[PDB]
């Protein structure tokens, strides 16, 4: 007998996905997952796990699940991977070492492409120091480039540290948007609630 | 933080918002250039407006790095590209008057038009009917008409504009520390920084000199079978010792001699190779030329087109409703746009246009990561270069039944080889005479070493000299015969026209070499060879972050332009030219004249 299956289809199938900076997490406890949602395949091609097995999804049980949503480039899907360096993985999105989870990600250029460019989506361009994994840094606070203490206000030596992503649909592959969902897996010493199916 | 780490932060933001705001700069000028319409005007004026505006900003602050303290070259190189003042430097009203001479000699230029001395109400303009007349007329007194009154007329209104236009162009060059305009135009060969790969601006004078004088053998064979045929189309006009008449070599100003081929032609009764009429006999159509000529760059192991060049670009003229401007081009828009626009007709010339535009994007696609003001050419000439060696193996007889346009039983022999090489010389080595002191008559106009009062008096005096080419009437100062050419009235430089036809036979015998070609490198054809396909693409990836002397190694393996592979080409018609040449003097004299 089946159960409750786990609300995957309001991480992938939403309509609202995040900016990269400020990306949307999500609990998953106390449900089946159905990682065979994988049927999805040929608009949802990338998907890579990292520290456990894609066949062997169902084979282990963990106790909580976190998914992490945002729009990313074309050429920055490369750096949601653990061990990265860019302006995704040192200002936006950290993923751990030793991160244990899969990455899915696929092309939204029919879904996130403005004729006139859709500058709702942001990343971080100026930080002053690396983010921790899973660090989510939110902040408007205009970055100081020089030695003058900036006031404020943005101005030479001064920035603002959010950046936009104007995506175009007649933009090549590698500047159009990418939705990209992260499997987190935990095991908190704790009863394990989210299993597969049996 | 020190200054060449708040100049990689002033960067960063910049490379965000330069890419974002030259995309639609590049998408308004292609959708006037398809769609010609008033809004497709008011949308490609307003978007390159805020393209410049954005430009002029970000270099005055670019100006606050002093470029003294910065290490790293890669950085350096990016602000001194932004860096660059330009006419900001001269005062507010010699700007304006400065833009005011410019603006005027292109309209001069553009809308002068000559009449007839038969009927007043018939005139003709310059780029119909004049030039058809310098290309296709057969009779002395017709064409020495329009010759002469193209410029007794259009040369006579830019005279006191040039005057004007040096002063104030070396005024706008000495106040950005060069020494005058012509050493601001040879800034763009200046490596200064890099141990083993420096060149100065003066030394482009000596290497372009240095090649010349080994061009002079090969063009003076070609200067004198010129002169011996042309004796039978205008008797009584040519002398066997002289010069040749400036109105008598294809077209207005003698830069190309290809117009003279039907005069000049070895073996007349053999015709040319042209798959034209086999293209149609086949069906191709627009899409077959390009798909053939994206097969050709897979062979060498360069990537596909993109999914975006198949939808985006316009391959077709789109008939008598959308009317678009047919010239042939390769768009580089940014963010992963690549479109060529081409009107493409059923013609083995637009087969081989087909590979000279895809050569273009094929090196816009490999330097397209790198930063924003490294996405360019190593210089000037390095462009177009690459584009042209790719029609040269495409319409070799090897390439040309290779894809079944050709009949497999076809044989080749030596009176249609020399009748192909030819045709190439007259177009390519007929232009470097004309490219070569058009370039040096105007660096010492910058460099004052000609007063204005002599203008004319060395125009005609190195005309003469280097190219061979008399005047057929006299010419006093009130004369401008250089900007009656397009590029001395549109204010271009003109010596990257010599250093391309000296680059694209260098990097063709290079790539040649890495196929292993059995013979005449004039037979060459380096499709399906991915070892000449990967020493091309070790030189397009880099685009301007490197010396141009470092990418000219990386195909070729020299640091300086040499004219040596350009001479090799042409060796099967050097040998035959100078069979031919030996009953008539090799040579002109620079004191006959046909008047
Ligand atoms: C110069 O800067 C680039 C990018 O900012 C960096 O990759 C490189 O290591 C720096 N140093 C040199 C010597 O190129
Ligand atoms: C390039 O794209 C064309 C078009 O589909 C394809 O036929 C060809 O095999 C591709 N070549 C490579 C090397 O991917
Ligand atoms: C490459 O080689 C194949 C097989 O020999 C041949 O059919 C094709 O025409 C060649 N392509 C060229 C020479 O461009
Ligand atoms: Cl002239
Ligand atoms: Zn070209």
């Amino acid at each position: 007998n089946i159960t409750n299956l786990c609300p995957f289809d309001e991480v992938f199938n939403a309509t609202r996905f995040a900016s990269v900076y400020a990306w949307n997490r999500k609990r998953i406890s106390n449900c089946v997952a159905d990682y065979s949602v994988l049927y999805n395949l040929a608009p949802f091609f990338t998907f890579k796990c990292y520290g456990v097995s894609p066949t062997k999804l169902n084979d282990l049980c963990f106790t909580n699940v976190y998914a992490d949503s945002f729009v990313i480039r074309g050429d920055e899907v490369r750096q949601i991977a653990p061990g990265q360096t860019g302006n995704i993985a040192d200002y936006n999105y950290k993923l751990p070492d030793d991160f244990t989870g899969c990455v899915i990600a696929w092309n939204s250029n029919k879904l996130d492409s403005k004729v006139s460019g859709n500058y709702n989506y942001l990343y971080r361009l100026f930080r002053k120091s690396n983010l921790k994994p899973f660090e989510r840094d939110i902040s408007t606070e205009i970055y100081q480039a020089g030695n003058k203490p900036c006031n404020g206000v943005a101005g030479f030596n001064c920035y603002f540290p959010l950046r936009s992503y104007s995506f175009r649909p007649t933009y090549g592959v590698g500047h159009q948007p990418y939705r990209v969902v992260v499997l987190s897996f935990e095991l908190l010493h704790a009863p394990a609630t989210v299993c597969g199916p049996k | 933080s020190t200054i060449e780490e708040q100049a990689k932060t002033f960067l960063d933001k910049f490379n965000h918002e330069a890419e974002d705001l030259f995309y639609q700069s590049s998408l308004a000028s292609w959708n006037y250039n398809t769609n010609i319409t008033e809004e497709n005007v008011q949308n490609m004026n307003n978007a390159g407006d805020k393209w410049s505006a954005f430009l002029k900003e970000q270099s005055t602050l670019a100006q606050m790095y002093p470029l003294q303290e910065i290490q790293n070259l890669t950085v350096k190189l990016q602000l001194q590209a932004l860096q660059q003042n330009g006419s900001s430097v001269l005062s507010e009203d010699k700007s304006k008057r400065l833009n005011t001479i410019l603006n005027t000699m292109s309209t001069i230029y553009s809308t002068g038009k000559v009449c007839n001395p038969d009927n007043p109400q018939e005139c003709l303009l310059l780029e119909p009917g004049l030039n058809e007349i310098m290309a296709n007329s057969l009779d002395y007194n017709e064409r020495l008409w329009a010759w002469e009154s193209w410029r007794s007329e259009v040369g006579k209104q830019l005279r006191p504009l040039y005057e004007e236009y040096v002063v104030l162009k070396n005024e706008m060059a000495r106040a950005n520390h060069y020494e005058d305009y012509g050493d601001y135009w040879r800034g763009d060969y200046e490596v200064n920084g890099v141990d083993g790969y420096d060149y100065s601006r003066g030394q482009l004078i000596e290497d372009v000199e240095h090649t010349f004088e080994e061009i002079k053998p090969l063009y003076e064979h070609l200067h004198a079978y010129v002169r011996a045929k042309l004796m039978n189309a205008y008797p009584s006009y040519i002398s066997p010792i002289g010069c040749l008449p400036a109105h008598l070599l294809g077209d207005m100003w003698g830069r190309f001699w290809t117009n003279l081929y039907s005069l000049t032609v070895p073996f007349g009764q053999k015709p040319n190779i042209d798959v034209t009429d086999a293209m149609v006999d086949q069906a191709w159509d627009a899409q077959r030329i390009f798909k053939e000529a994206e097969k050709f760059f897979v062979s060498v192991g360069l990537p596909n087109m993109t999914q975006g060049f198949w939808e985006n670009s316009m391959l077709t003229d789109p008939g008598n409703v959308q009317k678009a401007v047919c010239h042939p081009t390769a768009w580089d828009l940014g963010k992963g746009d690549f479109r060529i626009l081409m009107c493409t007709k059923v013609t083995m010339d637009d087969f081989l246009t087909a590979h000279h535009e895809m050569g273009h994007i094929q090196y816009d696609m490999a330097y397209a990561a790198q930063p924003f003001l490294l996405r360019n050419g190593a210089n000037e000439g390095f462009h177009e270069a690459v584009g042209e060696i790719m029609s040269l193996s495409a319409a070799t007889p090897k390439h040309l039944k290779s894809i079944g346009l050709l009949s497999p039983d076809f044989q080749e022999d030596n009176e249609t080889e020399i009748n192909f090489l030819l045709k190439q010389a007259l177009t390519i080595v007929g232009t470097l005479p004309f490219t070569y002191m058009l370039e040096k008559w105007r660096w010492m106009v910058f460099k004052g070493e000609i007063p204005k009062d002599q203008w004319m008096k060395k125009w005609w005096e190195m005309k003469r000299e280097i190219v061979g080419v008399v005047e057929p009437v006299p010419h006093d100062e009130t004369y401008c015969d250089p900007a009656s050419l397009f590029h001395v009235s549109n204010d271009y430089s003109f010596i990257r026209y010599y250093t391309r036809t000296l680059y694209q036979f260098q990097f063709q015998e290079a790539l040649c070499q890495a196929a292993k070609h059995e013979g005449p490198l004039h037979k060459c054809d380096i499709s399906n060879s991915t070892e000449a396909g990967q020493k091309l693409f070790n030189m397009l990836r880099l685009g301007k972050s490197e010396p141009w002397t470092l990418a000219l190694e990386n195909v070729v393996g020299a640091k300086n332009m040499n004219v040596r592979p350009l001479l090799n080409y042409f060796e099967p018609l050097f040998t035959w030219l100078k069979d031919q040449n030996k009953n008539s003097f090799v040579g002109w004299s620079t004191d006959w004249s046909p008047y």
